[PDB]
């Protein structure tokens, strides 16, 4: 089961429901498409990668790599993470 | 070994994982489950290269160490509109703003 | 509360830095004061002498971001079985996306400039509230 997360510029990101529920904010907006008027695709794509990373590396013994964030997106990404509580 | 992918067409992007040992066709079946279009109406691409149904993702260069959770590899998708296949077209993501002075 | 016990029973330990960070080992002394020890570059190890019932924790040496040791916050050396050293595997935690963003922003903006960034005051405060061992000692208590 997948949900659709839509960026402010209309990009549709389809990710596993359980991955997206990493965000308590997204849980609420669902409880299965969500529009994000303030989050552009270059940020929302990164948020989706974060979900994948978190789910994969939580409760995991295999060594954990650094989640990479380009300087250019760090501010907007910070603002999205704060809104999404993840 | 799991590979982590972005399957992209126009303004659609699917985040999913698959086995390195799984096939292109099997990846079409996954897309089918999500976008409701059968495999015979799909072409998958690595960059501009059309991928063959019977090849493994690993053979086609999607490996567990390059197609990572935090940096998934991109697979292009094109659909057959009725008779003929549309050209592969992937809309770029938006562009980030200029770094502020303070950064 | 969180203080090393003065046991006198030796214990050899391998501090193994399996993170990409320069690591600062911190020993909690008998009065509970954090005592910094020499750093470990990324991917390196040190054989060190410690004691049973001594408390350690580990941080990014530059930013004080929290690290895990054997999957938890604290490491206490135990009894060496058959002369083998105890392994202390230091790893990155999975940070929240927020904390990770704060790390990257902090590493790009000099603290004087946090006020210049266009964000809700509460993120200014979040940025300014740097990781700090003393704070975490109060959080663990
Ligand atoms: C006065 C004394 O020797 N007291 C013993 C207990 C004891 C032992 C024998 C007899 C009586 C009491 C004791 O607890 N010593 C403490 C002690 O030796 N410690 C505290 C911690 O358990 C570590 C150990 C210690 O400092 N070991 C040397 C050491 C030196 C470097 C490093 C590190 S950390 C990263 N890189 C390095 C090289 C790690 C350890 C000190 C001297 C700091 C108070």
């Amino acid at each position: 089961m997948y949900v659709k997360l839509i960026s402010s510029d209309g990009h549709e990101f389809i990710v596993k429901r359980e991955h997206a529920l990493t965000s308590g904010t997204i849980k609420a907006m669902l409880s299965n498409e969500v529009n994000f008027r303030e989050i552009p695709s270059h940020v929302l794509s990164k948020v989706c990668m974060y979900f994948t990373y978190k789910v994969r590396y939580t409760n995991s013994s295999t060594e954990i790599p650094e989640f990479p964030i380009a300087p250019e997106i760090a501010l907007e990404l910070l603002m999205a993470a704060n809104f999404l509580d993840c | 070994m799991d590979v982590f992918l972005m399957i992209r067409r126009h303004k659609t992007t699917i985040f999913t994982d698959a086995k390195e040992s799984s096939t292109v066709f099997e990846l079409k079946r996954i897309v089918e489950g999500i976008l409701k279009r059968p495999p015979d109406e799909q072409r998958l691409y690595k960059d501009d290269q059309l991928l063959d149904d019977g090849k493994t993702l690993g053979e086609c260069g999607f490996t567990s160490q390059t197609a990572r959770p935090q940096a998934p590899a991109t697979v292009g998708l094109a659909f057959r509109a009725d008779d003929t296949f549309e050209a592969l077209c992937i809309e770029p993501f938006s562009s980030p703003p200029e770094l502020p002075d303070v950064m | 509360v969180l203080r090393s016990v003065n046991s006198r029973e030796p214990s050899q330990v391998i501090f193994c830095n399996r993170s990409p960070r320069v690591v600062l080992p911190v020993w909690l002394n008998f009065d509970g004061e954090p005592q910094p020890y020499p750093t470990l570059p990324p991917g390196t190890g040190r054989r060190i002498h410690s004691y049973r019932g001594h408390l350690w924790l580990f941080r990014d040496a530059g930013t004080h971001d929290g690290l895990l040791v054997n999957q938890t916050e604290l490491f206490v050396p135990s009894l060496n079985v058959d002369g083998q050293p105890i392994f202390a595997n230091i790893t990155l935690p999975v940070y929240t996306l927020k904390e990770r963003c704060l790390q990257v922003v902090r590493s790009l903006v000099k603290p004087e400039n946090y006020r210049r960034l266009d964000i809700v005051r509460s993120l200014y405060e979040d940025l300014e509230d740097h990781p700090n061992v003393q704070k975490d000692l109060e959080r663990l208590t």
